[PDB]
RNA sequence: GAUUAAUAGGGACAGUCGGGGGCGUCAGUAUUCAAUUGUCAGAGGUGAAAUUCUUGGAUUUAUUGAAGACUAACAACUGCGAAAGCAUUCGCCAAGGAUGUUUUCAUUAAUCAGGAACGUAAACUAUUAGGGAUCGGACGGCGUUUAUUUUUGACCCGUUCGGCACCUUACGAUAGGAGUAUGGU
């Protein structure tokens, strides 16, 4: 009921591409790390070039494409690539059952101060908190100044969103980890399917 | 010793940071159609009689 | 002379914020020109340079304007 | 424009990258910011007020716009890119079906 | 050929796949996912979509236009601004049932500054 | 005043490094790499976490740790690791990630 | 035990004193797919050529 | 009759600079509400549900209008203000900092009793002696680009003030708890 199945197999008339645009050191490293992800994407059928001069990814369909979601996993792929995840990552959002999304924080905490202290709060000491985060929801987060980049399934996606929203209108992490263990445990056991579950947070 | 070993190395920094200064002042000057100067040369400000 | 400039530039802040009336960063400027006028008259009264009866609070202000 | 349309031209420039420079950032002061959309303003003003829609559409099809505006600009702060973003006809008061036809 | 523009507003909880004129006013078809699968909690599945979208593109062949373009959607004033499962499966079913794809664009509401 | 809570966050380390989070390409990678696919991946990560929480309870030194070496891999190996980490620092403050604080 | 490593010497020489070969050359760059300022400068040079 | 003119002060002028403040004005979306049209069975949550809205047509699609809010991306190991705080365009109003001067008065200074103006939270924590960045002036000048050629601005680099921070150096410094018993209450 939920499993995606791998496409078998012209399906692209206008020969359709996207771009983005990046800094000098996202080009540094996009550079030496290209072409793992032009074998992905040739793999896929999707012709992807680097720009050194301007500064710009771009991905277009080639001719030999068939699975017509490779080019927005594209469009998300080098999205995050020049947002600064690392290309293994991405690679992996190349897979189907992936997704990303980005947080904007910088608009919900209105002090400086407190915003610093909320964000090194979210991450926590030693990145404990972060990855056992990343362990909980199955996700892989990475706090990037203003925004919270994320990627996973779409459950884990809903969960960490919602922890984000709650450490930055200050609800601890802790408190957010240790209900997401308890709601982990009431999904353990089946006795307890559909019940309101609020009587144990 | 460790004073030593530290102030030299504050040294070499300093010195290759003036070298470096005197490289772009004459790259980038019109003393560009010269011959530099050798230190044996440089170390004499001048001489009378 | 600097007390001469000094009341000027007390005088212009003083009518925007009468114009204005609703920003404090104008108010803080004023109260510290304001002090830096009574220190600077307090030694022009001692060494003497004029009449030791004359104050300015606003009808120096508005004489000197007028 | 002259067959009395009122229409809000958006223009949107990136500045450039001068090649040959170290400093990472290409930042322009404030003074500088306001000059050159000052002339933005002016250019496409003076531009977009002489000729009628249907020239001006045949100046936006080839962005001919965003090209003076570099030429321009060019001497105050060089520009990456300049393009129209948006280009909204708000008040059409005329139903001269003559001037349609031509078009077609 | 004829393009006819579907729009997808895939969000985490239900999908739609909508299909209508170049106008975008004229609805030619619309099906959800909700009205296919029994389960309020599969109604988000790529399951969902690829029914959905099977059951659109039989529709449209059977009136003709056999080529769409394409704009997906997703809750975009305070939710997420990424699109579903039910996106990526749907256009996925779509062109393997058919459905010469021209344009993709990914138009959702991306607020200046919301709340 | 919770424990289960504390093993989780001191433990998570070893775990996402291990195999459980098929989404981080460090823990996938981990999960093909050959020392966790071998026969007994749960019981030397148990050994691990049994360490930890001894650690954790008050011994001072450690189990699993080496104590004699040559000096010059262990000075090998330190400076290695505190070029590494300066590394990561680096690009991090390059693109702007944020990382944990720690002296 | 003692001859020079020309290599080495090459390099800290330098460091003291500061039309078939590139069709080929293209071919192996169009396989990357970086654009390259010096690709863009070798394709001018194809397109006058 | 009246000193140096201070590497302590204030003032003037000029070119500037700023997401410093106040007033009006301009837009941008989005959200909510409403109308019109296409609609045709769910839509909406949630781990799962439900409450709710739904043939008088919800959600959705397209076009408008009104209201109220905020100003994404740009956005920084930056900038501004005394703090709190300050990011749409433009206009006005005053103020302010730094620099330069072939500009003045010459202790006017520093500090704070008293006093005066500004106003849901927390939860891992006389130099250092240089260097590389950075922004604001100012001076310079091998050259690229504006430049149809002088301006002028952009890029490079050098000199000199000033400041927000980094690292290195210190020049130094200094500031009962847990178990286990016994007997009472």
């Amino acid at each position: 009921k939920w499993k995606i199945e791998p496409f078998l197999p012209g399906p692209f008339l206008e020969e359709s591409s996207f771009m983005t645009l990046f800094p000098k050191y996202r080009e540094r490293y996009l550079k030496d790390c290209w072409p793992l992800v032009t074998k992905a994407l040739e793999k896929h059928g999707i012709a992807a070039t680097l720009d050194i001069v301007e500064g710009s990814m771009t991905v277009k369909t080639t001719r030999k494409t068939y699975d017509p979601a490779a080019i927005l996993k594209a469009r998300d792929l080098i999205k995050l690539l020049a947002r600064s995840v690392p290309a293994p990552q991405a690679l992996k959002i190349l897979e189907d059952g992936m997704a990303c999304d980005i947080i904007k924080i910088r608009s919900m905490v209105r002090n400086k101060e407190r915003f610093v202290k909320r964000r090194q709060r979210l991450l926590g000491q030693n990145g404990t908190t972060l990855k056992a985060l990343e362990l909980l929801t199955q996700t892989y987060i990475l706090v990037h100044g203003n925004t919270v980049s994320v990627m996973g399934g779409y459950k884990g996606l809903k969960e960490v969103r919602r922890v984000v929203e709650d450490t930055m209108n200050n609800i601890h992490p802790i408190y957010l980890i240790k209900e997401l263990m308890i709601k982990r445990e009431l999904a353990k056991d089946p006795a307890l399917a559909h019940e309101d579950w609020s009587r144990y947070l | 010793p460790k004073v030593v070993k530290k102030a030299t190395e504050i040294k070499r920094e300093e010195l290759a940071a003036i070298k470096r200064r005197e490289e772009n002042e004459r790259k980038h000057s019109n003393k560009k159609y010269e011959k530099r100067k050798s230190e044996r040369e440089k170390a004499v400000l001048v001489k009378q009689q | 002379e600097d007390l001469y400039f000094l009341i000027k530039k007390a005088v212009a802040v003083r009518k925007h914020l009468e114009r204005n009336r609703k920003d404090k960063d104008s108010k803080f400027r004023l109260i510290l020109i304001e002090s830096r006028i009574h220190r600077l008259a307090r030694y022009y009264k001692t060494v003497g340079v004029l009449p030791p009866t004359w104050k300015y609070e606003s009808s120096t202000a508005s004489t000197l304007v007028a | 424009t002259t067959d009395h349309y009122l229409l809000r031209l958006f223009a949107i420039a990136f500045t450039k990258r001068r090649p040959n420079q170290i400093k990472k950032t290409t930042y322009a002061q404030s003074s500088q910011i306001r000059a050159i959309r000052r002339k933005m303003v002016e250019i496409i003003q003076r531009e977009a007020a002489s000729c009628t829609l249907h020239q001006l559409v045949s100046k936006l099809i080839p962005e001919v716009i965003g090209r003076e505006i570099e030429k321009a600009t060019q001497g105050i702060y060089p520009l990456q890119n300049v393009h129209i973003r948006k280009v909204k006809l708000l008040k059409q008061p005329k139903f001269d079906l003559g001037a349609l036809m031509a078009l077609h | 050929l004829v393009f006819g523009v579907a729009r997808i507003f895939a969000s985490f909880n239900d999908t739609f796949v909508h299909v209508t004129d170049l106008s975008g006013r004229e609805t030619i078809c619309r099906v959800t996912g909700g009205m296919k699968v029994k389960a309020d909690r599969d109604e988000s599945s790529p399951y969902a979509a690829m029914l959905a979208a099977q059951d659109v593109a039989a529709r449209c062949k059977e009136l003709g236009i056999t080529a769409l373009h394409i704009k997906i959607r997703a809750t975009g004033g305070n939710g997420t601004k990424t699109p579903g499962p039910g996106a990526q499966s749907a256009l996925r079913a779509l062109a393997r049932s058919g459905m010469k794809i021209g344009r993709i664009e990914d138009v959702t509401p991306t607020p200046s500054d919301s709340t | 005043n919770d424990l289960a809570l504390q093993r989780l966050i001191a433990e998570s380390h070893i775990l996402s490094e291990a195999g459980a989070n098929p989404s981080h390409w460090q823990s996938s990678h981990a999960a093909t790499t050959g020392t966790n696919t071998r026969a007994f991946a749960t019981g030397r990560i148990a050994k691990k976490t049994t360490d930890m929480r001894i650690q954790a309870l008050g011994a001072k030194e450690s189990i699993l740790t080496q104590q004699k070496m040559p000096m010059n891999m262990r000075k090998g190996i330190v400076k290695h690791q505190e070029e590494k980490e300066k590394k990561r620092r680096q690009e991090a403050r390059e693109n702007g990630i944020v990382l944990e604080r720690e002296v | 035990i003692g001859n020079l490593d020309l290599r080495s010497e090459k390099q800290r020489q330098a460091e003291r004193d500061l039309n078939t070969a590139l069709k080929k050359y293209l071919r192996k760059q169009r396989k990357k797919n970086i654009i390259d300022e010096k690709r863009l400068k070798a394709e001018e040079l194809y397109r006058q050529m």
